[PDB]
DNA sequence: GCTTTTTTTTTTCACAATCCCGGTGCCGAGGCCGCTCAATTGGTCGTAGACAGCTCTAGCACCGCTTAAACGCACGTACGGAATC
């Protein structure tokens, strides 16, 4: 196996660590896939907008601004990358 | 006379009778339809303003309009909107 | 002479009125001559799409004229329109018939 | 033979990660996801390094935040273990999914 | 003597009010409450009637929808009676409230 | 100027009416403790929405809150409202 | 060469040495302070832009800023924010 | 200089230019950018004063994203202003739900 | 595997609630009118941005080490949730 579903690269260990930093104690097994689902929708939404920016600016290189501007639109305003 | 208060109501009737000729619209309904056009004017014009500003551009073009529509409208809604602006600009351009 | 921009674009929504509101609206210093055409296009599409569905809910309710409730039912039952009008409240609109499963009798 | 009871490392791990600021997702796998997903909207895209880090700060931030809300729902159902139906409820209430 | 089972009328009310759209708060009590609160911020204020109606439309909607969130929150904890803590979770996950 | 100071009108928001709103939200059974808690919430909504409207008024120098004052205020709170202008 | 991109950093540093003349600051931290200033500048100007726009006025004045600030900052912070914006204008007027 | 006239470190000049240009209004009063500089300066100072405390409370001379996050998340009012903002490398406030702690 | 009850299911009417029609009446949707002021025409002038050309930045590929992290598996405790009251 080990083939081109990069979402799976998001390891249980790393999912555990997030939910720790989020004060979670005991983690159901089903959750690491639910989390994986949710993460993708998150990136899809942000990246679609960020690249929509990219194509408008007539470039092939996704800038950190493009993301910043995307994250503002999604209501997830991010400080410290060019705000 | 009372001071002039513009609306989209004549355009809303004209569209309604294209879609549903046998169909009418209450005072309040038409007012909601008005809030709606203003709402989406503000949003599309706003994200246009941004796109231009971001790219160090003094002018909102139909380009900026389109891209903002891609950012603002959900899926199939955005597509039809992108086609129907693209029709209308083309028709306007050949008519001069 | 004298043919409205809206007629030249095959549009009901006013390109004249729109191309003003852009200029006067503190959106940008300059406005391209297509922008207000395109925008009037989109506002007419979207407007038509809501009156198409509103009027079906109008007809289905057995009435001739559209009222708030028809608009609401038409917006909330339509997947995409509801997303677009997600943080928007329609006055005298009410809510979709929804009763949670477990609240029903055995 | 020293053996800590269930949940007692958990708490160590919580205290630990809440004290720290460092990205918790491995950076390369994350990046390989960002390109996989970017393709579906445009081919042969290049990224600034800082674009990917802007995406990864934003992701973990969201995930961490969602887990807090998830924990809260799970505790609301007199439980200690988060489950999908906790995530899904917290997302239903955030207005994220209908 | 005929007597309807507890819930059977609640369920009718539920269908009665979902079908309708008229405002559910008594219009003068609400108006008095608008005016009372507004004094805090400025005295001898007039309200347009449309401004007061616009406020009771915006209020009823805000609560009616909070009560949805709140009902899920009751059901999430395998209950049917919405309780204070339900609202409070709904509002804490919405982020209306620390 | 011909009598206007206000009473305690929060109890005007009767248990019947809170029950009807819960009903529209598809709520079947309601605890004793909801009604007071609801009024708190409602009050805090109104306090926030009117403060902001009242601001928009005080800026335009008026002594009369318009529907637009309330509309502009509601869009500010992310509670956009359709059918009273704007 | 290399672009020339402006930033509020030299001022963030100046204020820092008023409040804490021996403490310094990282580039990531100074990047957050620059993200912070730009954010709120856009918040206060946009709410002024609209204020002005809602009252059919062409000029954003210091009054629009002060009404926008009552609207955007929370009670106790708005209070000092007004108190400082008032005082700064008074001082500026006073000078010439 | 103008900033000097107003009692300010923040640049009353620069600010004034961003307003005319930045599609806010047709005209800009002579007060606005003075006021606006003052408010940005005020808020800037409150965060730095609070985050500079967080650094010293960790025996460190330079302010880092964590110090800002801590300053900001612990100040009821600053938290609310920046309630829907994410601070890169800020981390989160130590906090563990009570029913999870042992006994 | 029984004999003896509780539990769950079924069927039979009584009654309330909601549903659907036509009749009735009021008022606001719809529309026509006459006048206005904002959209259009036809003109001018200036510059915003498209465009070609060149610079060099930083993004990508690759490689070869050194771990720290991911992994899989053994084992059992504390948990979720079913059942009762
Ligand atoms: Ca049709
Ligand atoms: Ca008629
Ligand atoms: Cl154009
Ligand atoms: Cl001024
Ligand atoms: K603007």
């Amino acid at each position: 196996k080990v083939l081109r579903d990069n979402i799976q690269g998001i390891t249980k260990p790393a999912i555990r660590r997030l939910a720790r930093r989020g004060g979670v104690k005991r983690i159901s097994g089903l959750i690491y896939e639910e989390t994986r689902g949710v993460l993708k929708v998150f990136l899809e939404n942000v990246i679609r907008d960020a690249v929509t920016y990219t194509e408008h600016a007539k470039r092939k290189t996704v800038t950190a601004m493009d993301v910043v501007y995307a994250l503002k639109r999604q209501g997830r305003t991010l400080y410290g990358f060019g705000g | 006379k009372r001071s002039r208060k513009e609306s989209y109501s004549i355009y809303v009737y004209k569209v309604l009778k294209q879609v549903h000729p046998d169909t009418g619209i209450s005072s309040k309904a038409m007012g909601i339809m008005n809030s709606f056009v203003n709402d989406i004017f503000e949003r599309i014009a706003g994200e246009a303003s941004r796109l231009a500003h971001y790219n160090k551009r003094s002018t909102i073009t139909s380009r900026e309009i389109q891209t903002a529509v891609r950012l603002l409208l959900p899926g199939e809604l955005a597509k039809h909107a992108v086609s129907e602006g693209t029709k209308a600009v083309t028709k306007y351009t050949s008519a001069k | 002479k004298a043919k409205t921009r809206s007629s030249r674009a095959g549009l009901q929504f006013p390109v004249g009125r729109v191309h003003r509101l852009l200029r006067k609206g503190n959106y940008s210093e300059r406005v391209g001559a297509g922008a207000p055409v395109y925008l009037a296009a989109v506002l007419e599409y979207l407007t038509a799409e809501i009156l198409e569905l509103a009027g079906n809910a109008a007809r289905d309710n057995k009435k001739t004229r559209i009222i708030p409730r028809h608009l609401q039912l038409a917006i909330r039952n339509d997947e995409e329109l509801n997303k677009l009008l997600g943080r928007v409240t329609i006055a005298q609109g009410g809510v979709l018939p929804n009763i949670q499963a477990v609240l029903l009798p055995k | 033979p020293h053996r800590y009871r269930p949940g007692t490392v958990a708490l160590r791990e919580i205290r630990r990660y809440q004290k720290s600021t460092e990205l918790l997702i491995r950076k390369l796998p994350f990046q390989r996801l960002v390109r996989e997903i970017a393709q579906d909207f445009k081919t042969d895209l290049r990224f600034q390094s800082s674009a990917v880090m802007a995406l990864q700060e934003a992701c973990e931030a969201y995930l961490v935040g969602l887990f807090e809300d998830t924990n809260l729902c799970a505790i609301h159902a007199k439980r200690v273990t988060i489950m999908p139906k906790d995530i899904q409820l917290a997302r239903r209430i955030r207005g994220e999914r209908a």
